[PDB]
């Protein structure tokens, strides 16, 4: 006759309810991304619709359960989130606009366009023809176009749509108890019922902000290196006064500047570390490659993967009237099954990507024990993180030998290293400063104190200030232009990116202290350690059942956001870019001369 | 029959081989409670009942003696110094069909906790909160019965394992079913110690001219001293006599 005891009744019946539509719903999702056909879309539907409904009907019935009296902590996390309303506050009428907005824009951006204007001869989709024209060709003029042939031609149609969703989006949170949409990402962090060990959802803010301070000056460098070699193929068509312009960063968003290794290579005389030729000449396949990754992981200390994988996914592209999307992407169906999807190649990223998709998979056993609705990680940023350590730790020399993919005899001198590093810091220490102000961007726009004419010239400011890129060419008021990058646009939580590198290397010291590794961060190996594995165990097991902030205290020790164990890491790289930086103009202010 | 429909059948009076089972090759959790499965076979108990259901792997452990949870406590109760062993093997290949075999069901919930070796079917719902539940489920009726689901697919751990309980007790009747204590060739015109059913000696084993009715086993002639016997395998009548001894 408590309140306690019926929240349990009600929470294990939800959970083996629950898992069963999951599982029916994931399993059909699979086979949607291995054989698509006109039916299978239909589909969808059918099994979409029921799933979403089940947790209409259960949110209402947890309602009015008062949470004023549960002290367990393992239910009242389960019931905060089974709680959560979501679009029930909204009105039908009201209701009706998120999927009706939601799936226009998906085939809006669908639609890749690089068709010359008054010249119709040929364009492809976003991954054949955007990525190849902009990460091979060294033409200032064709990529000036090529950047306005996405941000002029898909995020124009985008402005009356996009302010159209973050006003009735924004909404919802005094519905939902909440300050504003923005907000709302935030209670993922947010931690209550502990005393102590309590995370504001506020917090989040100051602490990510707080961080960047000493982001600053490695990146401050980092651009004064990076910007100086893109000089030597246009030592006068650039000024080397500003910043440098958008569309040379790689990609179109500049995320990832992983395309400039051609033009910015630091010591191009000496061999890269390279062994595509090493595999083939081997007669690798798929089935040797995640082999090799699978004893990597057991060696550690982590359980060995399945049986149920090898003959239950796909490794290869199957068949011809398969066109299905096999983007490297983690799946847990539940119930025991997990299945990894991926296309294999013989290539050094997908060598690199095998070795980073078992990490998630790792993880989704670890909290198995856990009920359905704490089958999850700590956080957004945690799953992330998680996938991405072992791939810093395949990466390095001495993993390759151990194995046998690199040659026998590789001296470690100082230019190999420093071109190994370098290149990990352009695309996880060089996306940082993007990934802080469109996060930003987004949480101030959706407060909704910002009047719609200045939703734009506010978006480039900070840009040039934090980012240091210069505009190609002005652009006014009615461009869309912060709405073009895939996540913005579709609605997923970027902070995560952000946590993701302070999440990783956090965990990479303690990991290889524990290994009691002799040298460096970047020599350091995980494999051969199990004591380091127990310790990753531990905490990975914990899953959502304990708060987020509770797990860096078992692995680093240090409750709040240490940005500390992120230099150590790139120290060597540090103390060389100080010396290159002589006489490079390091430190950018507010910069009109290059396109005044 | 699923684990909330267990059944409990009787097996007497005959001869089972326990032999086999061990190197059947095909068991997973082959277990045995309060006797090992070697000395099974030379000695023997009555109450030799025998249970079947379907258990998922992963709380497959639960079923033991003085262990507890969701199946031990709601579906079937081990009692405390359980004499019996239990065997389990997967049942992938046939006891599991495309898109989930809801086919067994199991009890999720109870007013009190299950006793050993009770067996419970009822068609009432439990009473989570203080409303009752008229026969219409609602925000605390929550219908215990619930169905198991079964894929191909599924992962060893949620794979539906076949399982079977053996138990051993003691009772006031004679011995049930016991094993077949591999009955050895005979010889004779030799000084052989010999075990029939029930008697045993050393004497020399020679033919006999007498002849014994059907319905006798062994042949004494002075001082309850047994020197006929007929082997049960042959029907033949043998007669024993002590071999070679005396003084020097
Ligand atoms: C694969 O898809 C094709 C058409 O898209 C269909 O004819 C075929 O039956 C599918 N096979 C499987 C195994 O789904
Ligand atoms: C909450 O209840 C669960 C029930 O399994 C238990 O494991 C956990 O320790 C409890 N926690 C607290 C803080 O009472
Ligand atoms: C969810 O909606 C129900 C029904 O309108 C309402 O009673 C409840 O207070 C809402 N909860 C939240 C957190 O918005
Ligand atoms: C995982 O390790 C266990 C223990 O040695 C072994 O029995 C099993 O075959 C291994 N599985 C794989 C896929 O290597
Ligand atoms: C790990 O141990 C194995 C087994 O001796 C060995 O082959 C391998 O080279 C070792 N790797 C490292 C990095 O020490
Ligand atoms: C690396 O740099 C240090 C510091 O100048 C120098 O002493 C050492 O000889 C260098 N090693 C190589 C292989 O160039
Ligand atoms: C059982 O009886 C038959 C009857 O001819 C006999 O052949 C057989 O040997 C007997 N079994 C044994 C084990 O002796």
């Amino acid at each position: 006759s408590t309140i306690e005891e019926q929240a349990k009744t009600f929470l294990d019946k939800f959970n083996h309810e629950a898992e069963d539509l999951f599982y029916q719903s994931s399993l059909a999702s699979w086979n949607y991304n291995t054989n698509i056909t006109e039916e299978n879309v239909q589909n969808m539907n059918n099994a979409g619709d029921k799933w979403s409904a089940f947790l209409k009907e259960q949110s209402t019935l947890a309602q009015m359960y008062p949470l004023q009296e549960i002290q367990n902590l393992t239910v009242k996390l389960q019931l905060q989130a089974l709680q959560q309303n979501g679009s029930s506050v909204l009105s039908e009428d009201k209701s009706k606009r998120l999927n009706t907005i939601l799936n226009t824009m998906s085939t809006i951006y669908s639609t890749g366009k690089v068709c010359n204007p008054d010249n119709p001869q040929e364009c492809l989709l976003l991954e054949p023809g955007l990525n190849e024209i902009m990460a091979n060709s060294l033409d200032y003029n064709e990529r000036l176009w090529a950047w306005e042939s996405w941000r002029s031609e898909v995020g124009k149609q985008l402005r009356p749509l996009y302010e159209e969703y973050v006003v009735l989006k924004n909404e919802m949170a005094r519905a939902n108890h909440y300050e504003d949409y923005g907000d709302y990402w935030r209670g993922d962090y947010e931690v209550n019922g502990v005393d102590g060990y309590d995370y504001s959802r506020g917090q989040l803010i100051e602490d990510v902000e707080h961080t960047f301070e000493e982001i600053k000056p490695l990146y401050e460098h980092l651009h004064a290196y990076v910007r100086a070699k893109l000089m030597n193929a246009y030592p006068s068509y650039i000024s080397p006064i500003g910043c440098l312009p958008a569309h040379l960063l790689g990609d179109m968003w500049g995320r990832f500047w992983t395309n400039l290794y051609s033009l910015t290579v630091p010591f191009g005389q000496k061999p890269n570390i390279d062994v595509t030729d090493a595999m083939v000449d081997q007669a690798w396949d798929a089935q040797r490659i995640f082999k090799e990754a699978e004893k990597f992981f057991v060696s550690v200390g982590l359980p060995n993967m399945t049986q149920g994988f090898w003959e239950n996914s796909m490794l290869t592209d199957p068949g011809n009237v398969q066109k299905a999307v096999c983007h490297p992407t983690a799946w847990d169906l539940g119930k025991g099954d997990f299945r990894i999807l991926m296309c294999t190649k013989v290539t050094m990223d997908d060598f690199l990507t095998a070795h980073h998709e078992m990490g998630h998979i790792q993880y989704d056993m670890a909290y198995a024990a856990q009920p359905f609705l704490l089958r999850n990680g700590a956080n957004e940023g945690f799953h992330e993180a998680v996938g991405e350590i072992m791939s810093l730790s395949a990466a390095t020399p001495k993993h390759l030998k151990s194995i046998g993919l690199l040659s026998p005899d590789f001296q470690e001198d100082n230019e190999t290293e420093i071109n190994f590093l370098l290149k990990q810091a352009l695309t996880i220490v060089g996306t940082l400063p993007f990934t802080y102000m469109l996060e930003k961007w987004r949480w101030m726009v959706f407060k909704g104190e910002i009047p719609k004419d200045q939703w734009m010239k506010k978006w480039w400011e900070m840009k040039r200030e934090i980012v240091g890129v210069v505009e190609p060419v002005p652009h006014d008021e009615t461009y869309c232009d912060p709405a073009s990058l895939f996540h913005v646009s579709n609605d997923y939580s970027f902070i995560r990116y952000y946590t993701r590198t302070l999440y990783q290397f956090q965990f990479q010291e303690a990991l290889c202290q524990a290994a009691k590794h002799e040298g460096p961060l970047h020599k350091c190996d995980i494999s051969n350690s199990t004591e380091a594995g127990q310790k990753l165990f531990n905490m990975l097991r914990l899953g959502k059942s304990e708060p987020w902030t509770l797990a860096l205290e078992n692995v680093v020790g240090a409750k709040n956001m240490n940005v500390r164990p992120l230099l150590n890491y790139f120290e060597p790289l540090f103390t060389w870019l100080k010396d290159q930086n002589k006489n490079s103009f390091v430190g950018w202010s507010t910069d009109w001369s290059p396109y005044a | 029959a699923s684990v909330y429909a267990w059944n409990r059948k009787r097996i007497s009076n005959c001869v089972a081989d326990y032999s086999v089972l061990y190197n059947s090759a095909s068991f997973s959790t082959f277990k045995c409670y309060g006797v090992s499965p070697t000395k099974l076979n030379d000695l023997c108990f009555t109450n030799v009942y025998a249970d079947s259901f379907v258990i998922r792997g992963d709380e497959v452990r639960q079923i033991a003696p003085g262990q507890t949870g969701k199946i031990a406590d709601y579906n079937y109760k081990l009692p405390d110094d359980f004499t019996g062993c239990v065997i389990a093997w997967n049942s992938n290949n046939l006891d599991s069909k495309v898109g989930g075999n809801y086919n067994y069901l199991y009890r999720l919930f109870r007013k009190s906790n299950l006793k050993p070796f009770e067996r419970d079917i009822s068609t009432e719902i439990y009473q989570a909160g203080s409303t009752p539940c008229n026969g219409v489920e609602g925000f605390n009726c929550y219908f215990p019965l619930q169905s198991y689901g079964f894929q191909p697919t599924n992962g060893v751990g949620y794979q539906p394992y076949r399982v079977v309980v053996l138990s051993f007790e003691l009772l006031h009747a004679p011995a049930t079913v016991c094993g077949p204590k591999k009955s050895t060739n005979l010889v004779k015109n030799k000084c052989v110690n010999f075990n029939f059913n029930g008697l045993t000696g050393t004497g020399v084993l020679t033919e006999s001219n007498k002849k014994f009715l059907p319905f006798q086993q062994f042949g004494r002639d002075i001082a309850d001293t047994t020197d006929a016997v007929r082997d049960p395998q042959t029907l033949e009548i043998l007669d024993i006599t002590p071999c070679s001894f005396g003084g020097v």
